[PDB]
């Protein structure tokens, strides 16, 4: 029943490790799953990038898989608009 | 005599007519609403003019007087209406031909005959082309119940001016027949003014076949084979293929012959589409679309015949076989098969509701057998809720239908549109289905296949990584 | 009369027009032949007399060679890229997109465009249309030269020879292009 | 003689008005021709835009000829690099 409730809460069938971690830390595992759905596998970033983000004109390479490396360059940080949003001018994979 | 043409439309069809006009050596005039100021078609023409100032953008594109005023002040010799806005409008074409401008379309009698479904059915009966057994005119609610009694269920309620499945309802019992009649009445007064509901016999799992018709001023009328548009969701076309690979060639020839002889009986001119309902080796007339269709691209691919170019040249009064250069009917080639997919902003995980937002990523495929008719889908384009959900038409063509399916699967995986949701996972599910692959898909195929709505989870790791980097 | 020169033992850059006029995927057949499959049994190509001739096709290779600079390969930042589409048009783009920095290291090719039609004149008209519809700004291209060659009656008759370009100085007359978006943006940025 | 010399100096065959204005103001006409080749017909801009350029997030419309109107919007002004250049993020005609 815990496994079925977790399959309801997160969008897939969980493993035994996911079920047992949901039992010990219910809210923490759900917050981790929400952050996985929003930000993805941030564990693949290097630690200075993970903690401090990205500098202007910095080039970083993120290996998300064997043979897949994301080329990311921060070209420009826009000024905040009236809604408090900033536009960040990235160059992802040449584009 | 024509040197400049206005397009009274928007999106990809305006660009298509602009490309045809540039190939034919004519000048191009675009029109655009204020909310459509960033549309690609505005910047693809020699001249662009704002229309419908202060109106709603859809109403701005229906501003008949403003469109003729722009065409007159720009010196445009003709107006191409495209589809979907004023292509089937009798009043617009009447005013265009009264202004002295050439209307790139059928004649006015063709427009007001084929505009209303019951008059088109009467014309088809006069051409003896068989249709669905239905009421002899717009019956009342009680007459609809009487028809449900004598001919028996299943029946289908349809309005005589309905478009896109708006005025069309279904009925299984008496009370649902009353509800469907009331809803069709409300949709007919709401969107088209007059309610002229008829009732037709419902067919169990039919095949929707459309025949493309080209006719000139001299009376030469040819058919450019047929299109199978059976793959539909809520009676809205999703994937169209050409030719009907699931049907025998002789039966397709019979359907095409019935269509061209109907158009010969009505004396049809310019491009037109005849819709047919196929069920176990018999066909029924439904409508004639007096305009170029969205799916004309696959017909051009399988025939080699430029439909929009021929449309403009017929509007020039040129002969179909001498000046345009189209061969005889027996000499019209069948160059393999083609598949059309319309990539829209409908989110299949949100009930196919049109998503809006800013497109931040656009990559389009290319290569052998791939045709792109893009609308407004570039990176940085803000998708508005004002206009239709279409992003890019894509057509894949090959010698064999299996290779067309493989190319279209490659295309749907190669396409990358981020920032707005798309119907691409639904199209992938439909393409992978064995009923579509065999080509025996019917109008009920999507509604009776719930496995089409299972979508794999996409990682989308570039977007999430950029989002976290921006966050920190 | 004809004479052999050489055999290219590889796929060619211009295989695209061949597969457009025949319908036969050359690269797919290359891979399937490398799989040991049979041409007519497993690959599915018909016999020699049944190989179709689906009209005519034209390939133009848009490069960074500046015809007003001795066809030298231009380098720099591409700031504008618009590609045409529609009926009869095939695109095999290389590295040509907005923001791409063209380096002097590699070949000058930007995008291969092929136009195909039932008639050769329609193919010529479509290629003139797509050469005018193409917009690449930031690096010079050979597009004006291609427009001139497509316009020539020696080319459109099909009777062009290998000396046609070198003996036609009118191919190297290029109209002045206004380029008013670029100049307006440049003035706005300067002020 | 002057007209042939001017057709050498500027990239086309001049009119009589161009020849006569090149006679009176030779360097001024040649500087005007150079500015025409660089910035184009700046006479079509409105005077506040002509004198002050653009602000951030401003939308301007420049009618360059009959039926053609450039939609120009300045989205972001980049920071100057080590070479002293700034990247200005325009939205010309939607792109
Ligand atoms: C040429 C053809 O025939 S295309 C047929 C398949 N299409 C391809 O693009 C093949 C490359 N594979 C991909 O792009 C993706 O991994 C897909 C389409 C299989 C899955 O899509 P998604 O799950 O939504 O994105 P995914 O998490 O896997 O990849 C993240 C990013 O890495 C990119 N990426 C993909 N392949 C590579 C690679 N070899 N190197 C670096 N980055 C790559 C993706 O383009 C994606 O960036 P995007 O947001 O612009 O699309
Ligand atoms: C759909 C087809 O078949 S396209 C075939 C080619 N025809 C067209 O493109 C029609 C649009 N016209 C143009 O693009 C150009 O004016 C050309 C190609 C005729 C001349 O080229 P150029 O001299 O270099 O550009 P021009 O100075 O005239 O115009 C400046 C800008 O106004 C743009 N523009 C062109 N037409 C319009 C318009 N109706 N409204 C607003 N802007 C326009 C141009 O795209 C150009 O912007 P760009 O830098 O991105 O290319
Ligand atoms: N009597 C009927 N029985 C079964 N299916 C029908 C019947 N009439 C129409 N359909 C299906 O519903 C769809 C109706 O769409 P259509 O009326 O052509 O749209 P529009 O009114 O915009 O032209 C057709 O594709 C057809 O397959
Ligand atoms: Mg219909």
């Amino acid at each position: 029943t815990v496994k079925a409730d977790l399959e309801q809460k997160i969008g897939y069938e969980p493993g035994d490790h996911e079920v047992i971690s949901y039992i010990m830390y219910p809210q923490v595992f759900l917050d981790y799953q929400k952050m996985q759905r929003e930000f993805g596998a941030v564990t693949l970033l290097d630690t200075p990038t993970f903690l401090h983000g990205m500098r202007l004109n910095e080039k970083i390479e993120v290996q998300i898989e064997k043979g897949k490396t994301l080329s990311i360059r921060l070209d420009e940080i826009g000024e905040p608009d009236l809604a408090g949003n900033r536009v960040l001018f990235f160059n992802l994979n040449g584009q | 005599h024509m040197k400049k043409l206005l397009v009274a439309n928007r999106g990809e069809i305006a660009v298509r007519v602009f490309r045809a006009c540039n190939e034919l050596g004519l000048s191009t005039v675009a029109v655009y609403a204020r909310e459509d100021e960033y549309s690609v078609h505005r910047f693809k023409a020699d001249e662009s003019y704002l229309i419908g100032q202060g109106k709603k953008p859809i109403d701005a594109y229906l501003d008949i007087d403003d469109i003729i005023r722009v065409a007159l002040e720009s010196g445009a010799d003709a107006i191409h209406p495209g589809y979907g806005l004023l292509s089937e409008n009798l009043e617009f074409a009447t005013k265009v031909r009264a202004a002295g401008l050439v209307f790139v379309g059928p004649e006015l009698h063709h427009l007001d005959i084929f505009g209303d479904k019951i008059k088109a059915k009467a014309a088809a009966d006069e051409a003896k082309v068989p249709g669905i057994p239905g009421t002899n005119g717009a019956v009342d609610i009680d007459g609809a119940l009487e028809f449900a009694k004598t001919y028996g269920y299943p029946v289908m309620i349809k309005a005589a001016l309905g478009g896109g499945g708006r005025g069309m309802r279904v009925a299984r019992n008496d009370a649902e027949m009353h509800d469907g009649y009331a809803r069709a009445k409300s949709e007919a007064i709401g969107a088209f003014g007059s309610g002229e509901i008829y009732v037709e016999k419902y067919i169990e799992n039919p095949k929707h076949i459309e025949v493309q018709i080209l006719g000139d001023r001299h009376g030469n009328i040819i058919h450019l084979h047929e299109r199978d548009c059976s793959v539909q969701r809520r009676n809205q076309k999703v994937i169209e293929i050409a030719p009907a690979v699931g049907l025998s060639p002789d039966f397709r020839n019979e359907i095409c012959e019935a269509a061209v002889k109907l158009c010969k009986n009505v004396g049809y001119v310019n491009a037109g589409t005849v819709e047919f309902l196929v069920k176990d080796d018999k066909f029924y007339f439904i409508e004639v679309n007096p305009r170029v269709q969205v799916e004309h691209t696959i017909t051009e691919l399988i025939t080699g015949v430029d439909i929009v170019q021929a449309q403009i040249l017929i509007a020039q009064g040129k002969d179909l076989h001498r000046e345009i250069g189209l061969p005889a009917q027996s000499e019209i080639p069948l160059l393999g098969s083609a598949i059309q997919c319309r990539i829209t902003t409908e989110d299949p995980q949100n009930g196919f509701l049109p998503d809006t937002g800013k497109i931040d990523t656009y990559r389009s495929p290319g290569g052998f057998g791939i045709r792109l008719d893009v609308g407004n889908a570039y990176a940085g384009y803000e998708v508005t809720p004002y206009f239709d959900s279409l992003l890019v038409k894509v057509c894949t063509f090959a010698n064999e239908f299996s290779d067309s399916v493989r190319k279209m699967d490659r295309v749907l995986h190669e396409f990358r549109i981020r920032g707005v949701k798309t119907n691409i996972p639904f199209l992938i599910n439909v393409i992978a289905n064995e009923n579509f692959t065999s080509g025996q898909a019917t109008t009920t195929f999507i509604d009776n296949t719930p496995s089409l709505f299972n979508f794999p989870r996409l990682r989308d790791r570039g977007t999430k990584t950029l989002h976290y980097l921006s966050m920190i």
